């Protein structure tokens, strides 16, 4: 997902400004729905929720706009057992033998002669939670097992907490009504008001450990991959109780990271840290927020975000719709020159041509180059120390960048790795001239729409994650309830829409109108007021009752 | 009943729905969603009950790639009656009546449902819902950052044998 939200001191008005770019699947419990929802008087509020919500997930108000994203904070600890050496169905805490606990369930199952037969499970708990296993890596030997603790089993002020944010009036009042009810189970927050507040929060439910107790309640080796995992036999290391958080064992609102700013605020998956790099966020627990190297995305939006030039509508939305590949921008340069000091190769002469011809993009017409970087790119990543300039710790937003050609093994490594790439991109059956639009589609019925965009890991902002499916790369994700948000005198302005459109089914008028829009990458207004509405010329009514 | 809604429709069939109560909003939200996406709803509720294994058998798949026993076991597990009643009783009425409206206004649609924007029309597993459902699809998502990420390794974990 990304999320950029202006404030007075950098939009061209002078005011807030929402830029919402979720990216969620295009299929199944998390498929985006728009909706407006008014009581009179006392709610109005309008965007997009997930199947079965009564409530607006990512919208607008009269006076505000938010959106969210996926955090890097931990909404869960493992727990390693250690088990009693005397039964692996016990375990120790403080040195006493405690026992597992057992849960059936009953199952029924269709057979292939249509009949019903049942199944029964065991599922084994401990104090913790629930039993895991991970074979070869989170295994239940006679040593031990591994237990799974869920800090959102106990939130059930979820959908109580989304109401209140579709009932706030402005980023202040929005911020109060997160932080007061700690219901946000794994998402970032990010919000503009009419008066250019802009405001960022990693307010979600985390487990809580007091500082002191890190140390000796990780498991060191699992906690290099990331991993939030603790020490099961030691009842100290269980989760710490503050009476300020609104749950006992989640971390205390005002621990968690917050950025009110009125220039910008921005996020892409990455940790609090770099939300805006004048003000890093630092300091924080392991649990919540790291500072991590940040993606291309988050390198990308920042590299356009940063300056003094006042920020437009229109460039929030050509940051989605360029479909610029950034992660090209720090490895296509050398491998051009690397293209051009091997001339004559027979192996490098498709590829060396369709990258230099590449427009450097995933749009639909954009060139066969892109296909062969995304290649390329996939075995680059498998190299060690082939970057020109690695990753700076002072130098986040510019590093890694470039290509070690000057380095005699990464000079034959690389070679290989495009040589590969290219072998495996004239293995498969692509068409000569063929564009990526060609390839990238989504199946509406028995018909075919192209999908611009590109996986996030590639730095495309408009991010769109496709599975391979017969002769066609197949929507899968991304992309998905698109929302603008400025705020002139007159009420707010929405511009979007909704990738994949309103209905699932293949019967409604609505399965594919907007997928023909996102296509040709044209947005529409999202209407609010009575007054916008009542001028569409679509417009139906229905009122009932029972 | 006291349930009512108005609903306006703009341009790609977006609902705008207005209501004097929780309920009537709720009303108005499942009644347009069940227009566009009730066999969506229904397919993920069967998922969210762990009831997929009754009706596709266990060689097929949830939505979200899960294998259809697996996914009922780790959904039954989530959603015993105890956690659903529990969750329903912290409640306030605002949402009670919020989902008690949107169950409702869904299953209106289901009534009187001809197939013009229904494909799945006459299917077993198309069925009038609760608000029980609604938690149900609540749950799922409150742990998909969380114990739902390791649905697969909940259900094999085992206790060693004499290896
Ligand atoms: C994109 C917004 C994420 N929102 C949610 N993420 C997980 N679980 C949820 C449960 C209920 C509601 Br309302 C919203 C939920």
């Amino acid at each position: 997902s990304n999320a950029i939200a202006v404030g007075s001191e950098r939009s061209a008005d002078g005011k807030g400004m929402l830029l919402a770019n979720p990216h969620f699947p295009w299929n199944g419990a998390m498929r985006f729905y728009q909706m407006h929802l008014t009581i009179p008087g006392r709610l109005d509020v309008m965007g997009a929720s997930l199947p079965g919500l009564p409530v607006v997930n990512i919208g607008f108000s009269r006076h505000l706009a938010w959106t969210h994203t996926v955090d890097t904070s931990s909404h869960f600890t493992l727990y390693r057992l250690a088990l009693d050496p005397k039964d692996p169905r016990r375990y120790l805490v403080d040195g006493r033998s405690l026992p597992l606990e057992e849960k059936s369930v009953a199952i029924e199952v269709r057979g292939a002669d249509g009949k019903l037969s049942r199944v029964e499970h065991k599922v084994y708990q401990s104090i913790y939670g629930p039993l895991v296993v991970w074979p070869g890596k989170l295994d239940w030997n006679r040593s031990e097992a591994y237990a799974l603790r869920d800090a959102n089993l106990e939130n059930t002020r979820v959908l109580q907490q989304w109401y209140s944010i579709n009932q706030a009036s402005d980023v202040a009042d929005l911020r109060r009504r997160v932080e007061a009810l700690q219901g946000i189970p794994w998402v970032n927050t990010l919000a503009a008001d009419e008066q250019g507040n802009a405001l960022y929060m990693n307010q979600s439910v985390v487990p809580y450990l007091k500082p002191e107790l890190i140390p000796a309640c990780a498991i060191p080796q699992l906690v290099a991959e990331g991993l939030p995992a603790l020490q099961g036999q030691d009842s100290r290391c269980a989760w710490s109780r503050d009476p300020a958080a609104a749950q006992a064992g989640i971390t205390p609102a005002a621990q968690l990271p917050v950025l009110l700013r009125r220039d910008f605020v921005q996020n892409s998956n990455d940790s609090a840290w770099l939300t805006n790099p004048a003000s890093p966020l630092q300091g924080f627990s392991p649990l919540v927020s790291q500072e991590k190297p940040i993606g291309p995305r988050a390198r990308y939006a920042l590299s356009r975000l940063q300056g003094k030039q006042p920020l437009e509508a229109k460039t929030l939305e050509e940051m989605v719709t360029a479909n610029h590949v950034f992660s090209a921008d720090q490895v296509l340069p050398d491998l051009l020159r690397l293209c051009r000091d091997n001339q004559g190769e027979k192996s490098l002469a498709r590829a060396c041509a369709a990258l230099a011809q590449w427009d450097r993009g995933a749009n639909l017409d954009s060139g066969s180059g892109f296909v062969y970087f995304q290649r390329f790119m996939q075995r680059f990543a498998e190299l060690d120390g082939a970057w020109k300039e690695p990753f700076d710790a002072q130098r986040p937003l510019d590093t890694p960048q470039g290509i070690a050609l000057d380095r005699p093994q990464v000079a034959t490594q690389v070679r290989q790795a495009l040589a590969d790439a290219a072998a495996e991109v004239e293995k498969s059956g692509i068409p000569d001239g063929a564009r990526w639009g060609d390839l990238q589609v989504s199946t509406r019925g028995q018909e075919r729409i192209a999908i611009p965009g590109g996986d996030g890991h590639f730095g495309v902002y408009n991010a769109i994650q496709s599975v391979r499916k017969g002769d066609h790369l197949e929507v899968v994700g991304g992309t998905s309830y698109i929302q603008l948000v400025t705020f002139p005198e007159e009420g707010p302005k929405a511009r979007g829409l909704l990738a994949f459109s309103q209905s699932s089914d293949p019967r409604s008028p609505h399965y594919r109108d907007q997928t023909e829009l996102f296509s040709r990458q044209q947005w529409q207004t999202l209407p609010f007021s009575d007054r916008q509405i009542d001028a569409d010329p679509q417009l139906q009514r229905l009122s009932i009752r029972e | 009943t006291g349930l009512a809604a108005d609903i306006r429709w703009t341009a790609y069939g977006v609902p705008h729905i207005r209501a004097k109560d929780e309920r009537g909003l709720g009303y108005g939200i499942g009644y347009a969603y069940a227009r566009d996406n009730a066999c969506l709803l229904a397919e993920e509720i069967v998922t969210a009950r762990g009831e997929r294994a009754r009706y596709f058998g266990s060689e097929g798949k949830s939505s979200a790639e899960l294998d259809n026993l697996p996914s009922d076991i780790f959904y039954a597990w989530l959603n015993q009656p105890e956690a659903l009643q529990a969750f329903w009783q912290a409640q306030t009425p605002a949402v009670r009546q919020l989902l008690e409206g949107y169950a409702a206004g869904f299953n209106r649609f289901l009534r009187e449902a001809d197939g013009k924007t229904t494909s799945c029309l006459g299917q077993p597993w198309l069925r009038a819902i609760a608000t029980d459902d609604l938690l149900r699809l609540t749950r799922r998502l409150l742990v998909e950052g969380g114990v739902g990420q390791f649905a697969d390794a909940l259900v094999a974990a085992a206790p060693p044998g004499a290896e």
